[PDB]
């Protein structure tokens, strides 16, 4: 039982920045990445749902 | 291992007065039957304990739990718009 997107309990880790993380980027930036934007939303929702 | 004097030898022992011959003979002392007396108790209220002791004391532990873990309001970083 391991999950590739599990960052911990989702009510405790949803607004938590990561370890190094001086400045965070945005998850998507037609004008920029599009299928990387859609997979950055699917990976976040898989973290909040646990596989 | 004495040396015999040839000029003044002597003979063996002659009879002398004696110590009343029955008075050097003892009686054979006649033991009666005996008994370790009383009814013995089975156990004794001892002044010391009969078990082992410990030289040093060791610290014991018991597990405890923490509590319901809550969420937090983090201070959130700024956006990396090429200044960072």
């Amino acid at each position: 039982q391991v999950a590739s997107n599990w960052e911990g309990p989702p009510y405790m880790t949803y607004n938590q920045p990561q370890a190094g993380s001086v400045t965070l980027p945005v998850a998507g930036y037609i004008s920029s990445q599009l299928n990387n934007y859609a997979e950055s939303l699917n990976d976040y929702l898989a973290s909040q749902a646990g596989v | 291992m004495a040396l015999i004097n040839p000029q003044f030898p002597y003979a063996g022992p002659v009879p002398i007065p004696g110590p009343a011959p029955t008075e050097t003979m003892p009686l054979l002392n006649y033991r009666v039957e005996g008994r370790i007396a009383g009814i013995q108790q089975a156990r004794q209220f001892m002044p010391f304990l009969q078990g082992p002791h410990r030289e040093v004391a060791e610290q014991t532990y018991y597990a405890i739990g923490t509590g319901i873990q809550m969420g937090q309001t983090f201070n959130q970083p700024l956006i990396n718009t090429q200044e960072g």
